[PDB]
Protein backbone atom coordinates (compact mmCIF):
# COMPACT_ATOMS: atom_id res chain seq x y z
CA UNK A 1 0.00 0.00 0.00
CA UNK A 2 0.89 3.69 0.07
CA UNK A 3 3.73 5.02 2.19
CA UNK A 4 2.75 7.63 4.80
CA UNK A 5 3.46 9.00 8.28
CA UNK A 6 1.92 5.90 9.87
CA UNK A 7 4.43 3.46 8.35
CA UNK A 8 7.52 5.71 8.36
CA UNK A 9 10.04 3.59 10.29
CA UNK A 10 9.58 0.99 7.52
CA UNK A 11 12.07 3.02 5.49
CA UNK A 12 14.90 2.11 7.89
CA UNK A 13 14.36 -1.60 8.33
CA UNK A 14 16.54 -4.20 6.68
CA UNK A 15 14.41 -4.83 3.56
CA UNK A 16 16.18 -3.14 0.65
CA UNK A 17 14.11 -0.30 -0.83
CA UNK A 18 14.57 2.58 -3.23
CA UNK A 19 12.78 5.87 -3.68
CA UNK A 20 12.47 7.00 -7.31
CA UNK A 21 11.83 10.67 -8.08
CA UNK A 22 11.26 11.62 -11.75
CA UNK A 23 10.68 15.34 -11.24
CA UNK A 24 14.00 16.39 -12.78
CA UNK A 25 14.09 13.95 -15.71
CA UNK A 26 12.54 16.26 -18.35
CA UNK A 27 13.69 19.85 -17.74
CA UNK A 28 13.03 22.74 -20.13
CA UNK A 29 13.36 26.49 -20.45
CA UNK A 30 10.44 28.26 -22.16
CA UNK A 31 11.27 31.10 -24.54
CA UNK A 32 9.98 33.20 -27.42
CA UNK A 33 10.75 32.45 -31.08
CA UNK A 34 11.72 35.05 -33.67
CA UNK A 35 8.09 34.98 -34.88
CA UNK A 36 6.89 35.57 -31.32
CA UNK A 37 5.66 32.05 -30.66
CA UNK A 38 6.78 30.07 -27.65
CA UNK A 39 9.19 27.15 -27.72
CA UNK A 40 10.93 24.92 -25.24
CA UNK A 41 14.60 24.03 -25.10
CA UNK A 42 15.47 20.92 -23.11
CA UNK A 43 18.33 20.83 -20.63
CA UNK A 44 20.01 17.81 -19.05
CA UNK A 45 18.03 16.04 -16.35
CA UNK A 46 18.42 13.22 -13.89
CA UNK A 47 16.62 10.34 -12.22
CA UNK A 48 16.94 10.49 -8.42
CA UNK A 49 17.02 6.89 -7.07
CA UNK A 50 17.82 6.74 -3.37
CA UNK A 51 18.27 4.01 -0.75
CA UNK A 52 17.01 5.79 2.39
CA UNK A 53 18.69 3.30 4.73
CA UNK A 54 22.22 3.55 3.34
CA UNK A 55 22.22 6.93 1.56
CA UNK A 56 23.33 5.38 -1.72
CA UNK A 57 22.12 7.56 -4.58
CA UNK A 58 22.04 6.24 -8.15
CA UNK A 59 21.96 9.48 -10.19
CA UNK A 60 21.17 8.60 -13.81
CA UNK A 61 21.89 11.64 -15.94
CA UNK A 62 19.38 12.18 -18.76
CA UNK A 63 21.13 13.90 -21.66
CA UNK A 64 19.03 16.12 -23.92
CA UNK A 65 19.80 13.90 -26.93
CA UNK A 66 17.32 11.36 -25.45
CA UNK A 67 14.50 13.67 -26.49
CA UNK A 68 15.61 14.32 -30.11
CA UNK A 69 12.74 13.70 -32.51
CA UNK A 70 10.37 12.45 -29.87
CA UNK A 71 6.80 13.54 -29.20
CA UNK A 72 4.81 13.84 -25.96
CA UNK A 73 8.00 14.28 -23.95
CA UNK A 74 6.43 14.56 -20.50
CA UNK A 75 4.80 11.16 -21.05
CA UNK A 76 7.94 9.66 -22.54
CA UNK A 77 9.92 10.92 -19.55
CA UNK A 78 7.94 8.68 -17.19
CA UNK A 79 8.58 5.62 -19.38
CA UNK A 80 12.29 6.49 -19.83
CA UNK A 81 12.50 6.74 -16.02
CA UNK A 82 10.93 3.31 -15.62
CA UNK A 83 13.20 1.82 -18.31
CA UNK A 84 16.31 3.17 -16.55
CA UNK A 85 15.17 2.01 -13.08
CA UNK A 86 14.44 -1.46 -14.47
CA UNK A 87 17.89 -1.54 -16.10
CA UNK A 88 19.47 -0.51 -12.78
CA UNK A 89 17.72 -3.28 -10.91
CA UNK A 90 18.77 -5.83 -13.52
CA UNK A 91 22.39 -4.63 -13.22
CA UNK A 92 22.45 -5.29 -9.48
CA UNK A 93 23.31 -8.65 -7.93
CA UNK A 94 20.21 -10.48 -6.78
CA UNK A 95 21.01 -9.89 -3.09
CA UNK A 96 21.26 -6.11 -3.73
CA UNK A 97 18.02 -5.82 -5.66
CA UNK A 98 15.25 -3.93 -3.84
CA UNK A 99 12.20 -5.61 -2.39
CA UNK A 100 10.16 -2.41 -2.83
CA UNK A 101 10.42 0.65 -5.09
CA UNK A 102 8.57 3.74 -3.81
CA UNK A 103 7.73 6.36 -6.48
CA UNK A 104 7.30 9.93 -5.33
CA UNK A 105 4.65 10.61 -8.02
CA UNK A 106 1.69 8.32 -8.70
CA UNK A 107 2.00 8.76 -12.46
CA UNK A 108 5.15 6.62 -12.27
CA UNK A 109 3.21 3.58 -10.99
CA UNK A 110 2.00 2.10 -14.29
CA UNK A 111 5.21 2.78 -16.27
CA UNK A 112 7.35 1.20 -13.55
CA UNK A 113 4.96 -1.72 -13.01
CA UNK A 114 4.98 -2.55 -16.73
CA UNK A 115 8.77 -2.29 -16.93
CA UNK A 116 9.17 -4.52 -13.85
CA UNK A 117 6.84 -7.37 -14.93
CA UNK A 118 9.85 -9.71 -14.90
CA UNK A 119 10.17 -8.92 -11.15
CA UNK A 120 6.79 -9.94 -9.70
CA UNK A 121 8.20 -10.04 -6.17
CA UNK A 122 9.32 -6.37 -6.18
CA UNK A 123 6.50 -4.21 -4.83
CA UNK A 124 5.88 -0.88 -6.57
CA UNK A 125 4.40 1.58 -4.08
CA UNK A 126 3.19 5.18 -4.05
CA UNK A 127 3.54 7.52 -1.11
CA UNK A 128 1.37 10.09 0.64
CA UNK A 129 4.50 11.94 1.81
CA UNK A 130 5.30 15.14 -0.12
CA UNK A 131 9.05 14.57 -0.29
CA UNK A 132 11.35 17.40 -1.37
CA UNK A 133 13.58 15.42 -3.73
CA UNK A 134 12.96 17.84 -6.60
CA UNK A 135 15.37 20.14 -4.76
CA UNK A 136 18.20 17.70 -5.48
CA UNK A 137 19.39 19.98 -8.24
CA UNK A 138 19.96 22.67 -5.60
CA UNK A 139 22.88 20.57 -4.33
CA UNK A 140 25.78 22.17 -6.17
CA UNK A 141 27.82 19.04 -6.89
CA UNK A 142 24.76 17.20 -8.21
CA UNK A 143 23.74 20.11 -10.44
CA UNK A 144 27.32 20.38 -11.74
CA UNK A 145 27.62 16.78 -12.91
CA UNK A 146 24.20 16.87 -14.59
CA UNK A 147 24.88 20.13 -16.45
CA UNK A 148 28.36 19.06 -17.58
CA UNK A 149 27.26 15.70 -19.01
CA UNK A 150 27.84 15.27 -22.74
CA UNK A 151 26.29 11.79 -22.90
CA UNK A 152 24.14 9.47 -20.77
CA UNK A 153 25.90 8.67 -17.52
CA UNK A 154 25.23 7.04 -14.10
CA UNK A 155 27.00 8.68 -11.14
CA UNK A 156 26.98 7.15 -7.65
CA UNK A 157 26.91 9.21 -4.48
CA UNK A 158 26.20 8.84 -0.78
CA UNK A 159 23.76 11.65 -0.04
CA UNK A 160 24.45 11.30 3.73
CA UNK A 161 28.22 11.90 3.42
CA UNK A 162 29.69 10.20 6.55
CA UNK A 163 26.72 11.01 8.79
CA UNK A 164 25.88 7.35 9.43
CA UNK A 165 29.12 7.05 11.43
CA UNK A 166 27.46 9.17 14.11
CA UNK A 167 23.64 9.06 13.60
CA UNK A 168 20.98 6.52 12.61
CA UNK A 169 19.39 6.26 9.16
CA UNK A 170 16.15 7.68 10.57
CA UNK A 171 17.97 10.80 11.78
CA UNK A 172 19.98 11.08 8.54
CA UNK A 173 16.85 10.93 6.40
CA UNK A 174 15.17 13.52 8.61
CA UNK A 175 18.19 15.81 8.18
CA UNK A 176 18.23 15.27 4.43
CA UNK A 177 14.53 15.98 4.00
CA UNK A 178 14.88 19.10 6.20
CA UNK A 179 17.78 20.39 4.12
CA UNK A 180 15.97 19.69 0.86
CA UNK A 181 12.69 21.21 2.03
CA UNK A 182 14.66 24.33 3.01
CA UNK A 183 16.41 24.50 -0.38
CA UNK A 184 13.03 24.02 -2.09
CA UNK A 185 11.22 26.74 -0.13
CA UNK A 186 13.97 29.42 -0.29
CA UNK A 187 17.13 28.28 -2.07
CA UNK A 188 19.13 31.46 -1.51
CA UNK A 189 18.50 31.65 2.24
CA UNK A 190 19.02 27.91 2.70
CA UNK A 191 22.32 28.08 0.83
CA UNK A 192 23.47 31.10 2.85
CA UNK A 193 22.78 29.16 6.07
CA UNK A 194 24.89 26.23 4.87
CA UNK A 195 27.92 28.24 3.77
CA UNK A 196 27.82 31.43 5.89
CA UNK A 197 30.79 30.39 8.05
CA UNK A 198 33.86 30.16 5.76
CA UNK A 199 35.73 27.84 8.17
CA UNK A 200 33.38 24.85 7.68
CA UNK A 201 34.24 23.26 4.35
CA UNK A 202 32.79 20.60 2.05
CA UNK A 203 35.28 17.78 1.66
CA UNK A 204 36.08 16.87 -1.93
CA UNK A 205 34.33 13.49 -1.50
CA UNK A 206 31.26 14.99 0.22
CA UNK A 207 28.16 16.94 -0.77
CA UNK A 208 27.45 18.90 2.43
CA UNK A 209 29.72 20.81 4.86
CA UNK A 210 31.66 19.09 7.64
CA UNK A 211 29.55 20.29 10.57
CA UNK A 212 30.18 19.05 14.07
CA UNK A 213 27.28 17.46 15.96
CA UNK A 214 26.72 20.78 17.74
CA UNK A 215 26.84 22.76 14.50
CA UNK A 216 24.28 20.45 12.86
CA UNK A 217 21.79 21.20 15.64
CA UNK A 218 22.26 24.91 14.99
CA UNK A 219 21.98 24.41 11.22
CA UNK A 220 18.87 22.26 11.55
CA UNK A 221 17.27 24.88 13.79
CA UNK A 222 18.03 27.58 11.21
CA UNK A 223 16.43 25.51 8.42
CA UNK A 224 13.29 25.02 10.51
CA UNK A 225 13.10 28.78 11.12
CA UNK A 226 13.42 29.37 7.36
CA UNK A 227 10.61 26.91 6.53
CA UNK A 228 8.20 28.25 9.16
CA UNK A 229 8.99 31.84 8.12
CA UNK A 230 8.53 31.36 4.35
CA UNK A 231 5.32 29.65 5.40
CA UNK A 232 4.45 33.03 6.94
CA UNK A 233 5.91 35.28 4.22
CA UNK A 234 3.80 33.02 1.99
CA UNK A 235 0.55 32.80 3.97
CA UNK A 236 1.19 36.08 5.86
CA UNK A 237 1.17 34.75 9.45
CA UNK B 1 -40.03 -23.97 -34.08
CA UNK B 2 -39.01 -25.99 -31.00
CA UNK B 3 -40.34 -26.65 -27.53
CA UNK B 4 -38.87 -26.99 -23.98
CA UNK B 5 -41.58 -28.82 -21.94
CA UNK B 6 -41.80 -28.60 -18.09
CA UNK B 7 -42.82 -31.65 -15.98
CA UNK B 8 -44.60 -29.23 -13.53
CA UNK B 9 -44.11 -25.90 -11.68
CA UNK B 10 -44.14 -26.80 -7.96
CA UNK B 11 -42.68 -23.50 -6.67
CA UNK B 12 -43.59 -19.94 -7.58
CA UNK B 13 -40.95 -18.62 -9.96
CA UNK B 14 -40.30 -15.91 -12.54
CA UNK B 15 -39.18 -17.70 -15.70
CA UNK B 16 -37.12 -15.95 -18.38
CA UNK B 17 -36.67 -17.09 -21.94
CA UNK B 18 -34.16 -14.85 -23.71
CA UNK B 19 -35.29 -11.23 -23.11
CA UNK B 20 -38.86 -12.24 -22.11
CA UNK B 21 -40.17 -13.31 -18.71
CA UNK B 22 -43.39 -14.42 -17.06
CA UNK B 23 -44.53 -15.28 -13.58
CA UNK B 24 -45.68 -18.79 -12.66
CA UNK B 25 -47.61 -19.42 -9.46
CA UNK B 26 -46.95 -22.23 -7.02
CA UNK B 27 -48.42 -25.42 -8.55
CA UNK B 28 -49.85 -23.55 -11.55
CA UNK B 29 -50.61 -25.84 -14.54
CA UNK B 30 -47.59 -24.70 -16.54
CA UNK B 31 -45.92 -27.12 -18.93
CA UNK B 32 -43.37 -25.20 -20.88
CA UNK B 33 -42.44 -22.92 -23.74
CA UNK B 34 -43.24 -23.51 -27.41
CA UNK B 35 -42.51 -21.81 -30.74
CA UNK B 36 -38.85 -21.20 -29.83
CA UNK B 37 -37.03 -19.91 -32.92
CA UNK B 38 -34.61 -22.28 -34.48
CA UNK B 39 -31.22 -20.97 -35.47
CA UNK B 40 -30.19 -19.17 -32.28
CA UNK B 41 -28.87 -20.20 -28.91
CA UNK B 42 -31.32 -19.50 -26.13
CA UNK B 43 -31.28 -19.08 -22.36
CA UNK B 44 -34.03 -20.13 -19.96
CA UNK B 45 -33.62 -18.65 -16.49
CA UNK B 46 -35.28 -18.68 -13.13
CA UNK B 47 -35.75 -16.48 -10.11
CA UNK B 48 -37.65 -18.02 -7.23
CA UNK B 49 -40.33 -15.91 -5.58
CA UNK B 50 -39.15 -16.74 -2.07
CA UNK B 51 -35.39 -16.35 -2.62
CA UNK B 52 -34.54 -13.74 -5.23
CA UNK B 53 -30.97 -14.72 -4.34
CA UNK B 54 -29.32 -16.69 -7.14
CA UNK B 55 -30.76 -16.14 -10.55
CA UNK B 56 -29.77 -19.27 -12.48
CA UNK B 57 -30.41 -20.70 -15.93
CA UNK B 58 -29.43 -22.81 -18.91
CA UNK B 59 -27.96 -22.01 -22.31
CA UNK B 60 -29.18 -24.42 -24.99
CA UNK B 61 -29.75 -24.84 -28.76
CA UNK B 62 -32.77 -26.95 -29.73
CA UNK B 63 -30.93 -28.29 -32.79
CA UNK B 64 -28.65 -30.22 -30.42
CA UNK B 65 -31.29 -32.29 -28.63
CA UNK B 66 -34.69 -32.46 -26.99
CA UNK B 67 -34.47 -30.65 -23.59
CA UNK B 68 -37.11 -30.36 -20.80
CA UNK B 69 -37.26 -28.79 -17.29
CA UNK B 70 -38.23 -30.69 -14.06
CA UNK B 71 -38.17 -29.28 -10.50
CA UNK B 72 -35.82 -31.16 -8.10
CA UNK B 73 -37.20 -30.82 -4.52
CA UNK B 74 -33.92 -32.06 -3.04
CA UNK B 75 -31.56 -29.58 -4.72
CA UNK B 76 -34.34 -26.98 -4.76
CA UNK B 77 -34.11 -25.87 -8.38
CA UNK B 78 -35.54 -26.25 -11.85
CA UNK B 79 -33.15 -28.53 -13.77
CA UNK B 80 -32.71 -28.88 -17.51
CA UNK B 81 -32.46 -32.47 -18.75
CA UNK B 82 -32.15 -34.12 -22.19
CA UNK B 83 -34.82 -36.70 -23.29
CA UNK B 84 -33.14 -39.49 -25.37
CA UNK B 85 -36.50 -41.10 -26.32
CA UNK B 86 -37.54 -38.91 -29.24
CA UNK B 87 -40.95 -40.63 -29.65
CA UNK B 88 -41.80 -40.07 -25.93
CA UNK B 89 -40.78 -36.36 -26.21
CA UNK B 90 -42.89 -35.72 -29.37
CA UNK B 91 -45.88 -37.39 -27.59
CA UNK B 92 -45.30 -35.37 -24.35
CA UNK B 93 -45.04 -32.07 -26.31
CA UNK B 94 -48.10 -32.83 -28.48
CA UNK B 95 -50.33 -33.72 -25.46
CA UNK B 96 -49.43 -30.44 -23.63
CA UNK B 97 -49.77 -28.45 -26.94
CA UNK B 98 -53.28 -29.98 -27.29
CA UNK B 99 -54.14 -29.05 -23.71
CA UNK B 100 -52.73 -25.52 -24.36
CA UNK B 101 -50.54 -25.71 -21.27
CA UNK B 102 -47.55 -23.87 -22.82
CA UNK B 103 -46.57 -20.23 -23.26
CA UNK B 104 -45.55 -19.15 -26.75
CA UNK B 105 -42.12 -17.61 -27.34
CA UNK B 106 -43.46 -14.09 -27.91
CA UNK B 107 -41.36 -12.85 -30.82
CA UNK B 108 -42.54 -9.83 -32.79
CA UNK B 109 -41.97 -10.42 -36.49
CA UNK B 110 -40.23 -7.04 -36.94
CA UNK B 111 -37.95 -7.73 -33.98
CA UNK B 112 -34.31 -8.72 -34.52
CA UNK B 113 -33.21 -8.08 -30.91
CA UNK B 114 -32.27 -11.65 -29.99
CA UNK B 115 -30.36 -12.23 -33.24
CA UNK B 116 -28.51 -8.96 -32.73
CA UNK B 117 -27.52 -9.93 -29.20
CA UNK B 118 -26.42 -13.49 -30.09
CA UNK B 119 -25.10 -13.03 -33.66
CA UNK B 120 -21.68 -14.57 -32.86
CA UNK B 121 -22.64 -16.77 -29.91
CA UNK B 122 -22.28 -20.51 -30.59
CA UNK B 123 -23.18 -23.37 -28.27
CA UNK B 124 -19.87 -25.10 -28.88
CA UNK B 125 -17.99 -22.05 -27.58
CA UNK B 126 -20.35 -21.67 -24.61
CA UNK B 127 -19.57 -25.28 -23.67
CA UNK B 128 -15.85 -24.48 -23.56
CA UNK B 129 -16.40 -21.49 -21.26
CA UNK B 130 -18.83 -23.52 -19.07
CA UNK B 131 -17.28 -26.98 -18.69
CA UNK B 132 -19.79 -29.79 -18.02
CA UNK B 133 -19.11 -32.15 -20.87
CA UNK B 134 -21.83 -34.71 -20.07
CA UNK B 135 -24.60 -32.19 -20.95
CA UNK B 136 -25.44 -30.44 -24.23
CA UNK B 137 -26.71 -27.36 -22.36
CA UNK B 138 -24.82 -25.10 -19.93
CA UNK B 139 -25.78 -23.96 -16.41
CA UNK B 140 -24.91 -20.46 -15.21
CA UNK B 141 -25.84 -18.55 -12.09
CA UNK B 142 -25.27 -15.22 -10.37
CA UNK B 143 -22.48 -16.47 -8.10
CA UNK B 144 -20.14 -18.35 -10.46
CA UNK B 145 -16.65 -16.88 -10.52
CA UNK B 146 -14.35 -16.63 -13.51
CA UNK B 147 -10.96 -18.27 -13.95
CA UNK B 148 -9.32 -14.83 -13.66
CA UNK B 149 -11.33 -14.12 -10.50
CA UNK B 150 -10.04 -17.39 -8.99
CA UNK B 151 -6.42 -16.36 -9.63
CA UNK B 152 -6.92 -13.22 -7.50
CA UNK B 153 -12.50 -21.34 -5.65
CA UNK B 154 -14.11 -24.47 -7.16
CA UNK B 155 -12.73 -24.92 -10.71
CA UNK B 156 -15.48 -27.22 -12.03
CA UNK B 157 -18.02 -24.43 -11.35
CA UNK B 158 -16.12 -21.57 -13.03
CA UNK B 159 -16.58 -19.43 -16.12
CA UNK B 160 -13.48 -20.11 -18.24
CA UNK B 161 -13.46 -16.81 -20.09
CA UNK B 162 -10.28 -15.87 -21.93
CA UNK B 163 -8.01 -14.05 -19.48
CA UNK B 164 -7.26 -10.44 -20.46
CA UNK B 165 -4.76 -8.50 -18.37
CA UNK B 166 -3.24 -5.26 -19.68
CA UNK B 167 -0.27 -5.36 -17.23
CA UNK B 168 0.95 -8.85 -18.06
CA UNK B 169 3.81 -10.35 -19.99
CA UNK B 170 1.37 -11.69 -22.59
CA UNK B 171 0.18 -8.14 -23.26
CA UNK B 172 3.57 -6.40 -23.24
CA UNK B 173 6.48 -7.24 -25.57
CA UNK B 174 9.92 -6.80 -23.94
CA UNK B 175 11.36 -3.58 -25.32
CA UNK B 176 7.94 -2.28 -26.42
CA UNK B 177 6.67 -1.58 -22.89
CA UNK B 178 5.43 1.96 -23.51
CA UNK B 179 4.32 1.25 -27.05
CA UNK B 180 2.31 -1.86 -26.15
CA UNK B 181 0.75 -0.43 -22.97
CA UNK B 182 -0.47 2.75 -24.64
CA UNK B 183 -1.47 1.05 -27.95
CA UNK B 184 -2.81 -2.45 -27.40
CA UNK B 185 -2.98 -3.40 -31.09
CA UNK B 186 -0.25 -6.05 -30.68
CA UNK B 187 -2.18 -7.74 -27.89
CA UNK B 188 -5.51 -7.46 -29.75
CA UNK B 189 -4.47 -8.53 -33.23
CA UNK B 190 -1.54 -10.89 -32.67
CA UNK B 191 -1.98 -12.41 -29.21
CA UNK B 192 -5.76 -12.57 -28.95
CA UNK B 193 -7.22 -12.55 -32.48
CA UNK B 194 -4.55 -14.44 -34.44
CA UNK B 195 -3.32 -16.54 -31.51
CA UNK B 196 -6.19 -17.38 -29.15
CA UNK B 197 -9.56 -16.62 -30.74
CA UNK B 198 -8.42 -17.20 -34.35
CA UNK B 199 -11.00 -14.76 -35.80
CA UNK B 200 -13.13 -11.80 -34.74
CA UNK B 201 -16.32 -13.86 -34.79
CA UNK B 202 -15.14 -15.96 -31.81
CA UNK B 203 -13.96 -12.80 -30.01
CA UNK B 204 -17.37 -11.17 -30.48
CA UNK B 205 -19.12 -14.39 -29.44
CA UNK B 206 -17.36 -14.43 -26.09
CA UNK B 207 -17.96 -10.69 -25.68
CA UNK B 208 -21.70 -11.16 -26.34
CA UNK B 209 -21.93 -14.18 -24.02
CA UNK B 210 -20.21 -12.26 -21.22
CA UNK B 211 -22.69 -9.39 -21.58
CA UNK B 212 -25.70 -11.71 -21.56
CA UNK B 213 -24.50 -13.47 -18.40
CA UNK B 214 -23.92 -10.06 -16.78
CA UNK B 215 -27.41 -8.86 -17.72
CA UNK B 216 -29.45 -11.96 -17.04
CA UNK B 217 -27.71 -13.29 -13.89
CA UNK B 218 -25.98 -10.20 -12.50
CA UNK B 219 -22.74 -12.14 -12.85
CA UNK B 220 -19.97 -9.77 -11.81
CA UNK B 221 -17.06 -11.58 -13.43
CA UNK B 222 -18.96 -11.67 -16.67
CA UNK B 223 -19.44 -7.91 -16.54
CA UNK B 224 -15.70 -7.53 -15.94
CA UNK B 225 -14.97 -9.69 -19.00
CA UNK B 226 -17.38 -7.75 -21.27
CA UNK B 227 -15.78 -4.42 -20.34
CA UNK B 228 -12.27 -5.83 -20.73
CA UNK B 229 -13.04 -7.04 -24.24
CA UNK B 230 -14.47 -3.65 -25.22
CA UNK B 231 -11.54 -1.80 -23.70
CA UNK B 232 -9.00 -3.96 -25.54
CA UNK B 233 -10.51 -2.98 -28.91
CA UNK B 234 -10.99 0.70 -28.09
CA UNK B 235 -7.40 0.97 -26.73
CA UNK B 236 -5.95 -0.38 -30.00
CA UNK B 237 -4.94 2.20 -32.60
CA UNK B 238 -5.05 -0.45 -35.37
CA UNK B 239 -8.28 -2.45 -35.65
CA UNK B 240 -9.81 -3.92 -38.84
CA UNK B 241 -12.50 -1.59 -40.11
CA UNK B 242 -15.10 -4.35 -40.30
CA UNK B 243 -14.52 -5.14 -36.64
CA UNK B 244 -15.12 -1.55 -35.54
CA UNK B 245 -18.31 -1.36 -37.54
CA UNK B 246 -19.53 -4.66 -36.10
CA UNK B 247 -18.57 -3.65 -32.53
CA UNK B 248 -20.64 -0.47 -32.84
CA UNK B 249 -23.68 -2.59 -33.82
CA UNK B 250 -23.07 -5.15 -31.06
CA UNK B 251 -22.78 -2.55 -28.28
CA UNK B 252 -25.72 -0.51 -29.59
CA UNK B 253 -28.08 -3.44 -29.17
CA UNK B 254 -26.59 -4.33 -25.81
CA UNK B 255 -27.12 -0.81 -24.47
CA UNK B 256 -30.57 -0.71 -26.05
CA UNK B 257 -31.62 -3.90 -24.23
CA UNK B 258 -30.06 -3.11 -20.83
CA UNK B 259 -32.70 -2.47 -18.14
CA UNK B 260 -32.49 1.21 -17.30
CA UNK B 261 -32.64 0.51 -13.57
CA UNK B 262 -29.57 -1.78 -13.75
CA UNK B 263 -27.33 0.61 -15.70
CA UNK B 264 -25.84 1.78 -12.38
CA UNK B 265 -24.29 -1.62 -11.62
CA UNK B 266 -23.85 -3.05 -15.15
CA UNK B 267 -21.93 -0.15 -16.74
CA UNK B 268 -18.40 0.83 -15.71
CA UNK B 269 -18.15 4.63 -15.86
CA UNK B 270 -14.38 4.59 -16.40
CA UNK B 271 -14.36 2.14 -19.29
CA UNK B 272 -17.21 3.82 -21.15
CA UNK B 273 -15.98 7.40 -20.79
CA UNK B 274 -12.49 6.28 -21.82
CA UNK B 275 -13.80 4.27 -24.76
CA UNK B 276 -16.20 6.91 -26.08
CA UNK B 277 -14.20 10.10 -25.44
CA UNK B 278 -10.47 9.39 -24.97
CA UNK B 279 -9.54 6.17 -26.77
CA UNK B 280 -8.19 5.67 -30.27
CA UNK B 281 -11.69 4.56 -31.28
CA UNK B 282 -13.52 7.53 -29.70
CA UNK B 283 -14.86 8.46 -33.16
CA UNK B 284 -15.62 4.95 -34.45
CA UNK B 285 -18.69 4.02 -32.38
CA UNK B 286 -21.28 6.46 -33.66
CA UNK B 287 -24.39 4.43 -32.98
CA UNK B 288 -23.22 3.34 -29.53
CA UNK B 289 -22.19 6.88 -28.52
CA UNK B 290 -25.55 8.23 -29.68
CA UNK B 291 -27.65 5.76 -27.67
CA UNK B 292 -25.39 6.06 -24.60
CA UNK B 293 -25.67 9.86 -24.64
CA UNK B 294 -29.50 9.73 -24.96
CA UNK B 295 -30.20 6.86 -22.55
CA UNK B 296 -27.46 7.26 -19.92
CA UNK B 297 -26.02 10.81 -20.05
CA UNK B 298 -25.50 10.71 -16.27
CA UNK B 299 -22.81 8.04 -16.42
CA UNK B 300 -20.85 10.26 -18.82
C1 LIG C 1 -42.21 -36.05 -16.81
C2 LIG C 1 -41.08 -36.54 -17.70
N1 LIG C 1 -39.84 -36.65 -16.87
C3 LIG C 1 -41.38 -37.95 -18.21
O1 LIG C 1 -42.57 -37.97 -18.99
C4 LIG C 1 -40.91 -35.63 -18.88
C5 LIG C 1 -41.57 -34.41 -18.93
C6 LIG C 1 -41.43 -33.57 -20.02
C7 LIG C 1 -40.63 -33.94 -21.09
C8 LIG C 1 -39.96 -35.15 -21.05
O2 LIG C 1 -39.19 -35.54 -22.11
C9 LIG C 1 -40.10 -35.99 -19.96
Amino acid sequence: GAMNSSNYAELFNNDIKLFVDDTNVYRVTVHKTFEGNVATKAINGCIFTLNPKTGHLFLKIIHTSVWAGQKRLSQLAKWKTAEEVSALVRSLPKEEQPKQIIVTRKAMLDPLEVHMLDFPNIAIRPTELRLPFSAAMSIDKLSDVVMKATEPQMVLFNIYDDWLDRISSYTAFSRLTLLLRALKTNEESAKMILLSDPTITIKSYHLWPSFTDEQWITIESQMRDLILTEYGRKYNV
Amino acid sequence: MNTVPFTSAPIEVTIGIDQYSFNVKENQPFHGIKDIPIGHVHVIHFQHADNSSMRYGYWFDCRMGNFYIQYDPKDGLYKMMEERDGAKFENIVHNFKERQMMVSYPKIDEDDTWYNLTEFVQMDKIRKIVRKDENQFSYVDSSMTTVQENELSDPAHSLNYTVINFKSREAIRPGHEMEDFLDKSYYLNTVMLQGIFKNSSNYFGELQFAFLNAMFFGNYGSSLQWHAMIELICSSATVPKHMLDKLDEILYYQIKTLPEQYSDILLNERVWNICLYSSFQKNSLHNTEKIMENKYPELL
